[PDB]
């Protein structure tokens, strides 16, 4: 009932978009926290690495 | 009223060659000499009276008045709205 | 390091592809090393 | 509101400037615009004339000082100040 | 009397850019500028591109060389027109002109 | 019924979604302060009309004056404008300061800042100050202030809107303003954009930031622009005039046609002369006029082109009355079409645009400086260089606003005649319904100094033996 | 260049804005980089020591450099349009008491303290000629 | 020491203050000035007079002050909003405008 | 930004040589 | 004593943009980056490059891995030196290992 | 014990490239000079030129 312009879509994606990485770098970063203290022993490992 | 003013003034001339865009193009307006459709861009030099041949022309639009009445309309309706409004019509407009 | 951000939190970054196409990127970089002094200060045990 | 929003008929659809700062709005080509800039003073009459009125009117022909010490912070006589 | 139809180069007809890069070559003869090229069968040398040989052009030559040349440029990408690039005599048909490069960064238009 | 549906339909479709201004403005709040300031950076008329409103609005000075409640602190007078002097010479020799260190960017002045503050408030509806201690104690007064744009201020992470979080506004649930967030620049925009959360008010009483905004509806967070009413119009009119000038370019630089059967060098030669003895075509020479010879079949015909002038004039007199409507400054002002213009007319278009003007300047720029002038006052009765009067029944911090009581005088109402207006003023004070001090902020002065330099010009005069001025005995 | 269709109100109104602006550009361009030039020419002449400081100064000029060098500028006054209108105007202000030699002189382009030493030793050499005194004596 | 004073004034063109060897800006070095952290400005990278173009054009530095407070070189210029440097020419956005009147005039 | 390219390519090709007024000058001095 | 070098690693000969792709990868044992690879004529996997069958060099190898590696990322486009990369030892002739990556996005200088 | 920043390591390094492009330039048209004027005729050739 109420369209948006194609600028107004870029900018609500985008502003998902970096939402969504800013999650994926706390994600990673909480994984590397318990790995590291849950056994210290703290592998880091992953294809194209 | 802007749009049409737009429109009218932004269409200039036209021709009715035989040929195709691009011949007609360089051979009535010039540029060509590119560096790489869009057609061609004509470059603002000076002058540069073309010529013709028979079956082609140059037509020139002259459009018409872009204001014809228009201004004394609005300003009969702006007196309309400033009657209506309660204010005085050249303070508001 | 252009701009001397060699140690940062986070770094977003923003692009788009020249040529014919032109699309837009979005990156984020860093690289953590959580770590900790002494690991005898914790214990770990799996309960079973 | 709704006309900053997309325009009378779609109209200025196309139409989204990219909100920065003039630094990063100018700097990219800010030599180009001051080179454009200068051209157009140089070889244009109109633009000479406009630099001309600008030269001849913010300060004219003579230009003086008037040297008016804070004499009241400094705790100085007036006769001082003035002799100063 | 003495007229002449002035006009720029263009190398190019898109926003595709083009590379270049540089191998051994062992050219025989006087190779024009913009001409296609192929790999030697046994030396694994640039020649010139026969027309024959199908399906073996590999790039187009940047700047004309000679035998003494010992490598050569040439452009590994970017798109040409039909009539900028000349051809050996040898390929005739329009349509493996136009798709001899077919497969690689180089394209015609 | 005139609102409900329209006269045999018309407006049968148009329906509009009835939300507060927050509502409205929020959703594409960047893109307008964007469009706004594409708008004012690439169009004249924009530029003029903010110049318009900073040379207007607060001139080229302001002079502050001090008038503390003395009746409300139960102070009495003498001691009263004593302090007031002092506070006067010190905030006097403060502001214009030549070290340009008002602001910790050290580039603008105090009055400098004001017309920033102005302009900015003009094109994007709101003004942010940020007030800070300098480390450095070198200085007196180690109290700076900083600019903030108005698009500096967002929602960190660009997290969405909340009840309380809009627009990196934190606010309570009265609506009041609590927090800010702010991000530092982002030139080249390459490296993070990282957020800092400040607090309007700090604990101790001072403003650390002032966000100052007109604001048209309850809950409006973010002021808009005056030129939301007017940007599709200029946009337009914009378009319409650089479309037309070049449709006049093409129609004026084809001139003539020539057509012939033969070849079109031949032609050229034949026909407009050329040089052919020398696509380059055949450019020609520039003589004496010339007749050429056709044969049938050929003809050169001329083209009487077109009027590039057919009432564009009067299109952009209408547009432009209708822009400088929409901005609130007079047509006259925004154009320089100052033509068929009567004297009585000239006078009250430039009155009422100077009332407007005047309460555009106490509703921004006075309040703005009063603001500034309470927070250097803080840090000026701290470190005790002032000293209040020791039966001061309150507090500064309790009556900041009876202590720092100040109003401001800007650039005076340049008269076009100026001795009517100057024969009405001296009228004024001999009949005695108005007096020195208001004259004198009309014109643009304070009559205590000006009595003073009268004081200093009859002492000189007296002592060279010349002549005593017009106020003696 | 094109002064036509101009009456005297409309002309007036523009050239008020006009000068307006140019005064205002002034103050912020012109008058700041001439403070500046003088106090960095000031800075050198007070440590070459050919002017002399009062000897009480509470503060030094190293931190006082605003307070000892603070000064206004004048340069082109607002030309006259009519000329009589503007002099008629200054003379009943001075009379009115409304204004002062100082501002006036500046609008004008001059200086009151050296137009009044002028009219001293003008004064001084008429009454020594014995021609007639001027219109400020005794 | 032939004069009693030895002040003495040399113009510096917008084009002979920008960055050495025209290469990036950064967050503390922008077009030829290096500004600290909150934005002011401490030193200029100014290029020589690279008249004729010939010769290599070199850059040299100099502090806005002294360490005695004497501002060695002064910049003066109307900001438009905070964390402006350089400022904008007026005929800034009548440019294309004018250029196109000019034009219409030689047409 | 109006000094970049103008309205539709407009002045797509004004690229004016920034130079010294000597530069400007002294070459067609005479 | 010991004397030690510091020198620059700059595998890439020239401004041409290097892009990487990931694709099934069946390395016989240890390979570093910089390798050529090749498809084996039958499973269609990704293997280190023989270094004599001709044309069977596709893309150089991204980073180090071992048959574990399931699938393997490597550089399709761009130019890189001769000293840079590692060859196997089957390859002899300098003519060959330069026009080896004749036909494709990946050149050698 | 003195270690810099690796953006400063990077400005002296484009420092660095900036002189010796510098250097190499200058002594091509040095190379022009003494060809020019040891014996007049004065060819120029170079690889993919």
């Amino acid at each position: 009932q109420n369209l948006a312009d194609p600028a107004y879509r870029r900018r609500r994606i985008i502003m998902q978009n970096m939402r969504d990485e800013e999650l994926a770098i706390a994600q990673v970063e909480e994984m590397q926290a318990v790995s590291a203290v849950l056994k210290g022993k703290y592998t880091m490992t992953g294809e194209a690495f | 009223q802007l749009q049409s003013a737009i429109v009218k003034a932004m269409y200039a001339a036209t021709i009715e060659s035989e040929l195709d865009t691009q011949s007609a193009m360089d051979f009535i307006l010039g540029a060509n000499s590119q560096e790489q459709y869009a057609a061609a861009p004509v470059r603002l030099g000076g002058a540069k009276v073309p010529h013709l041949m028979p079956g082609d022309s140059l037509n020139l639009q002259t459009a018409q008045d872009t204001d014809n009445g228009y201004s004394v309309f609005e300003q009969s309706l702006l007196r309309y709205i400033a009657a209506g409004l309660g204010v005085s019509y050249e303070q508001l407009s | 390091q252009r701009e001397g951000i060699n140690a940062s939190a986070r770094y977003p970054k923003n692009w788009v592809t020249t040529g014919d196409p032109a699309r837009e990127f979005t990156m984020i970089q860093s690289a953590p090393l959580m770590l900790l002094a002494d690991p005898d200060e914790f214990v770990s045990v799996q309960l079973a | 509101y709704h006309g900053g929003g997309s325009g009378f008929g779609g109209q200025l659809r196309s139409w989204n400037p990219p909100s920065e700062s003039v630094d990063a709005a100018l700097l990219p080509n800010f030599t180009r615009g001051n080179a454009r800039a200068d051209d157009l003073v140089r070889n244009n009459g109109y633009a000479a004339n406009a630099i001309q009125l600008h030269q001849d009117h913010i300060v004219g022909s003579f230009f003086r000082l008037s040297h008016r010490p804070s004499w009241r912070y400094l705790g100085i006589g007036e006769e001082e100040a003035r002799a100063f | 009397t003495s007229k002449e139809t002035f006009t720029h180069y263009q190398p190019q007809g898109n926003s595709d850019p083009a590379h270049t890069a540089t191998a051994p070559g062992g050219l025989s003869a006087k190779a024009p500028a913009m001409t296609p090229l192929m790999l030697d069968t046994s030396s694994r040398k640039l020649v010139a591109w026969d027309g024959t040989t199908d399906g073996a052009a590999v790039g187009i030559l940047a700047v004309a060389a000679d035998q003494t040349s010992t490598t050569l440029t040439f452009y590994k990408s970017g798109t040409f027109r039909y009539e900028d690039v000349l051809w050996p005599e040898a390929a005739s048909d329009e349509t493996k002109k136009r798709t001899a490069f077919a497969g690689t960064a180089i394209s015609i238009v | 019924h005139g609102g409900g549906s329209g006269f045999g339909g018309q407006l049968r479709s148009w329906n509009p979604p009835s939300e507060s201004v927050d509502a409205a403005l929020l959703p594409n709040f960047t893109r307008g302060n964007a469009r706004a300031d594409d708008l004012v950076r690439n169009n004249g008329y924009a530029a003029n009309a903010i110049q318009l409103h900073q040379d207007h609005i607060v001139g080229s000075f302001f002079r502050l004056s001090h008038r503390p409640s003395w009746r409300y602190l139960g102070i009495g007078e003498e001691e009263a404008r004593a302090f007031s002097r002092e506070v006067e010479a010190a905030w006097k020799e403060f502001a214009e300061d030549d070290c340009c260190c008002i602001d910790v960017e050290r580039k603008r002045t105090f009055t400098m800042m004001i017309r920033e503050g102005v302009a900015m408030h003009a094109f994007n509806g709101e003004l942010f100050v940020q007030a800070t201690w300098d480390t450095s104690s070198s200085r007196l007064f180690r109290t700076q202030f900083r600019m903030v744009s108005p698009k500096r201020i967002s929602n960190p992470n660009n997290t969405g809107d909340s009840r309380n979080c809009r627009a990196g506004v934190q606010i309570n649930d009265s609506g009041a303003a609590l927090g800010y967030y702010v991000s530092e620049d982002g030139y080249p925009g390459w490296m993070p954009q990282k957020w800092t959360w400040i607090p309007r008010e700090l604990p101790g009483g001072r403003a650390s930031f002032i966000h100052v905004f007109e604001p048209v509806e309850d809950g409006q967070t973010r002021g808009a622009n005056v030129f939301y009413s007017v940007m599709e119009q200029m946009k337009m009119l914009d378009t319409l005039q650089n479309t037309q000038l070049q449709s006049a370019i093409v129609k004026a630089m084809y001139a003539a046609t020539i057509e012939s059967e033969l070849d079109t060098q031949s032609a050229m030669d034949f026909i407009l002369g050329a040089n052919s003895q020398e696509y380059a075509a055949a450019p020609v020479r520039l003589g004496g006029a010339k007749v050429p010879h056709l044969m049938p079949g050929d003809s050169l015909n001329l083209q009487t082109a077109q009027d590039t002038d057919n009432g564009y004039s009067v299109f952009e007199q209408s547009l432009l009355r209708y822009i400088a409507a929409g901005l609130g400054v007079s047509y006259e002002q925004l154009s320089r079409n100052y033509a068929q213009m009567s004297y009585s007319t000239a006078r009250a278009s430039a009155n009422e645009s100077w009332a407007y003007f005047m309460g555009r300047r106490k509703f921004v720029a006075s309040r703005q400086a009063s603001q500034m002038f309470l927070c250097w006052l803080e840090e000026a009765i701290v470190r005790r260089v002032v000293t209040l009067p020791s039966k001061a029944r309150f507090s500064f911090q309790e009556a900041r606003s009876a202590w720092g009581n100040c109003d401001w005088i800007g650039s005076g109402r340049m008269a076009i005649d100026g001795l009517k207006e100057v024969q009405e003023a001296v009228m004024l004070i001999e009949a005695g319904l108005s007096t020195y001090e208001k004259e004198c902020a009309k014109r643009g002065d304070d009559y205590q100094e000006i009595f003073a330099q009268q004081v200093r010009e009859t002492m000189e005069r007296r002592a060279a033996g010349l002549k005593p001025p017009a106020w003696a005995a």
